[PDB]
């Protein structure tokens, strides 16, 4: 089995910027050598075959070069919508084999969250059972903190977040932080809120909500 | 245009067996090599084997010809996949993909056609439907559905039938302390439209046979 | 003022790759290009001046090329010490300017940690506060889950993380988590606990002590 | 060796000033010329401006002008930065720095931190982490503003398996912070474990014992 292997095996560049990642294999593969493009949520796409040749349908400013055991993709001006995770694939021996995936996330402009925050409904109320949902639309960086307030008391470890992938429109992050709680410790407290940090917000958002 | 669509996906028993299938549409199925790739989750691409047109040549990843079967039905244009023995190391979404871009003296392609995958589950957890619960909203409001305590992934969701797409946030599952996933659909829309517009979640589990479509209101 | 653009902001590499930055000047800047390292929590170190050549001192492995307005600063061979953000530097014309830097981080293989908790200490419940503190130390990759437990059951209290740069040694990271409460909550119970859950850990790992012990 | 050693950072209201100083050793300084570059939190580099031998050439980035003036002191080896009625965007570390090659920084300072702020100055109060193959010790560093803290270990003997952890701002906008070390455990009744505690801004020096 040819080892194939990726580097950078991460990346964050601008808009703009030529971009190239690269690909080696243990031994000599000629030009035997495939580029996919894995979008997030997505199935692999075809980019590059035979090293240098673009796949029907693919634009202009993806191209590959290299032979043997070394190999680059390249990305002349990167686009908002080429976020996703690149492979190289060997296709010389059985079995094919697949580098590792070069994942590729696009730095832009800081955008501050807008956040919401949610009351457990009624009728998950009747299960015994409450959710407090916070949500941060569209943000920049990735890193945000998200800290539960239960009458201006701190909570820990009672929550779960969850962040979506960068966006392929707008480059932003979303994430949602829910607080479970059951009926007996939610029917105690009155007031719920969500205290959000991040390095567009000059000072942190508080969403509440009186129960 | 070439179309791919995988089926037989869900949850399987370690050490039980699941079979495969890849429905096509769009080219002759009879004069071409079909394979498969897996992927487990937040991983990268695994090829499982290929099969020709003839079904006289069948080759696959070494560690894995001991587990995995690959077979064709050139006349019902579909491919398949007997996997046996599963292990938890198994778990992925499955692809059937086309190759071509041959032109070649010798055995390379590129695999221009990949189908959308099918994910398979491996454990000894039992199937579970969701709870699906509103999001109700407070210029821009949120709202959306709370798809709790479901077994395994995947769960589909979809916003008035398809009908709504834009601001649309679905966010990936968390496993919970229960063993149970998770997880919250959002959209963003104008506050003008709230008391007017009717917003519907639509929550699909195929592994429970389940089907929600919940009216979401301030 | 001439504006530097460094590519990518961003990179994480293996031990033995052959790392690329690129620099772009607003104008030509002839060869005044020089290339500065820093370390987590320390100085600049000047690696590379007039664009190709190499201060005293610094390893081999570091190159730089290029003439005009695009530039290139090269590690031949990542080394665990080359955790660091890297600027570029124009010295053509006043003032001079700087990059906006290119953060190098290290892929590496998982690392479980090693766990140790540690109780308030009397100089501090003496003050009316106690201060919990667990130590998860050189672990990889960065995600970890510490949750605190008081009397077996879950303890929703104020709890902060801080976490380390990526050793210089090792890549790896440790992550101190701090439990604080009021002397007189503090008393209320009497095993205190941290569990972690890691990818290194087939199980998770529990480490306490008895209030009083 | 070429040492340059910067000293007069902390706190500073907005629309105050400061004086920084860059005390020399190892070169003879009135043969060089010497400059002041900044980096602000989680941020770039900004190059400040430079001053010749004589003081004859001062050359500044044009933005930063009315904010800063340099000067030295050729008999006392010494590099001045006068900052002038900052603004919470001049928060960063001012590294002092030695041009050289004829346009080159090759020696630089450890730096000093300057915090822009309306707050007030707090020194810390110092804690024992104690343990009870491999065991852990430290030192909890509590309730202290602005930045920042140092720790040493065995005043500087020990400086091997030693994670001194960044500050994180409390509820109360007062930081804290934990320096750890790890050590054989069969050394816990042989050796001492003494945490050596400065928070220059307040000019606090604590030395805490860290015992089982
Ligand atoms: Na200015």
């Amino acid at each position: 089995d040819i080892q194939m292997t990726q580097s950078p095996s991460s990346l964050s560049a601008s808009v703009g910027d030529r971009v190239t990642i690269t690909c080696r294999a243990s031994q000599d593969i000629n030009n035997y050598l495939n580029w996919y493009q894995q979008k997030p949520g997505k199935a692999p796409k075809l980019l590059i075959y035979y090293t240098s040749r673009l796949h029907s349908g693919v634009p202009s400013r993806f191209s590959g070069s290299g032979s043997g055991t070394d190999f680059t993709f390249t990305i002349s001006s990167l686009q908002p919508e080429d976020i996703a995770t690149y492979y190289c694939q060997q296709g010389s021996t059985l079995p094919f084999t697949f580098g590792q995936g070069t994942k590729l996330e696009i730095k832009r402009t800081v955008a501050a969250p807008s956040v919401f925050i949610f009351p457990p409904s009624d009728e998950q109320l009747k299960s015994g059972t409450a959710s407090v949902v916070c949500l941060l639309n569209n943000f920049y960086p990735r890193e945000a903190k998200v800290q539960w307030k239960v009458d201006n008391a701190l909570q820990s470890g009672n929550s779960q977040e969850s962040v979506t992938e960068q966006d392929s429109k707008d480059s932003t992050y979303s994430l949602s932080s829910t607080l479970t709680l059951s009926k007996a410790d939610y029917e105690k407290h009155k007031v719920y809120a969500c205290e959000v940090t991040h390095q567009g917000l000059s000072s942190p958002v508080t969403k509440s909500f009186n129960r | 245009e070439v179309q791919l669509v995988e089926s037989g996906g869900g949850l399987v028993q370690p050490g039980g067996s699941l079979r495969l299938s890849c429905a096509t549409s769009g080219f002759d199925f009879s004069r071409y090599w079909m394979s498969w790739v897996r992927q487990a989750p937040g991983k990268g691409l695994v090829w499982i084997g290929e099969v020709n047109p003839d079904s006289t040549s069948i080759n696959y990843t070494p560690s894995l010809k001991d587990q995995f079967t690959i077979s064709r039905d050139n006349a019902k244009n579909t491919l398949y996949l007997q996997m046996n023995s599963l292990r938890a190391e198994d778990t992925a979404v499955y692809y059937c993909t086309r190759p071509n871009y041959y032109g070649s003296r010798y055995h390379y392609y590129a695999m221009d056609y990949w189908g959308q995958g099918t994910l398979v589950t491996v454990s000894s957890a039992s199937t579970k439907g969701p709870s699906v619960f509103p999001l109700a909203p407070s210029g821009t409001a949120a709202l959306g559905c709370l798809v709790k305590d479901y077994f395994p992934e995947p769960v589909t969701v979809s916003w008035n039938s398809g009908a709504l797409t834009s601001g649309v946030h679905t966010f990936p599952a968390v496993l919970q302390s229960s063993g149970l996933y998770s997880l919250s659909s959002v959209v963003t829309v104008p506050s003008s439209s709230l008391g007017t517009q009717t917003y519907i979640c639509n929550v699909n589990h195929k592994p429970s046979n389940t089907k929600v479509d919940k009216r979401v209101e301030p």
